[PDB]
């Protein structure tokens, strides 16, 4: 049905830790000011994902029994984690409503940022797949809490205390697909399987900063243990 | 190793 006081107190808290990322204005306003190089875009594209990194670290401390976890465990889960989070986080960013003609813009910088044809395709598919379930600010930070919890990570030893964890940000999820989305049962379904598109970026990640139209290649060195660079 | 990772997680 509806929320219980308890799941009100998580939402609200997941919200608060959410809303200490980087405003969406401040990203899309400098891809939309004016154009730059690839080498630029690369530049500002590692800034982007280092900042969001050290973001996320602090979102996933603040994750209800986190910190109760295996140390080791707790570390799969960020390495495992973070490069869906930063594309489900772009994703949201991009499908932020923008005065007439501004999202067309967008596409069309990050379309011809230096990144390769191969990977704008599949990349623009989900974040435009993403758009058509109109989701939440509510909705965007539970995936993102889930995405973290994921219990099926490679290298998890107890997959079960992170089931634990994992299970009432479910219930809140599902409760509020109920309720913003009354007319589309699917709504909850939708996302979950929307987490499994996500999962194929984690795969070309390396490939797909690598292919970047730039001469060298520098990443930073939080960037090369998240991600698997040199 | 993830010493970076260590380390933003235990402060
Ligand atoms: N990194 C990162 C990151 C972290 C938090 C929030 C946004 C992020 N994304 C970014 O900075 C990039 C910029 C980087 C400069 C060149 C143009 C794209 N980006 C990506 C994009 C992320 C990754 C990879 Cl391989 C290709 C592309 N999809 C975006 C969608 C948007 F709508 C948007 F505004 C920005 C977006």
């Amino acid at each position: 049905m509806e929320l219980t006081p308890d799941q009100q107190t998580l939402l609200h808290f997941i919200m608060d830790s959410y809303n200490k990322q980087r405003m969406p204005q401040e990203i899309t306003n400098k891809i939309l000011k004016e154009a730059f190089s690839a080498e630029e875009n690369f530049l500002i594209l590692t800034e982007m994902a280092t900042n969001h990194v050290q973001v996320l670290v602090e979102f996933t401390k603040k994750l209800p029994g986190f910190q109760t976890l295996d140390h080791e465990d707790q570390i799969a889960l960020l390495k495992g984690s973070a490069v869906e989070a930063m594309f489900l986080r772009s994703a949201e960013i991009f499908n932020k409503k923008l005065p007439s003609g501004h999202s067309d813009l967008l596409e069309a910088r990050i379309r011809n940022s230096g990144i390769s044809d191969e990977y704008i395709t599949p990349m623009f598919s989900f974040y435009k797949s993403i758009g058509e379930l109109k989701m939440t600010q509510e909705e965007y930070a539970l995936l993102t809490a889930i995405v973290i919890l994921s219990p099926d990570r490679q290298y998890i030893k107890d997959r079960e205390a992170v089931e634990k964890l994992q299970e009432p940000l479910l219930d809140v999820l599902q409760k509020l697909c109920k309720i913003h989305q009354p007319e589309n049962p699917q709504h909850f379904a939708c996302l979950l399987g929307r987490l499994t598109e996500l999962r194929t970026f984690n795969h070309h990640h390396a490939e797909m900063l690598m292919s970047w139209r730039v001469n060298d290649h520098k990443f930073t060195p939080l960037l090369c243990e998240i991600w698997d660079v040199q | 190793d993830h010493q970076l990772l260590r380390y933003l997680l235990d402060k």
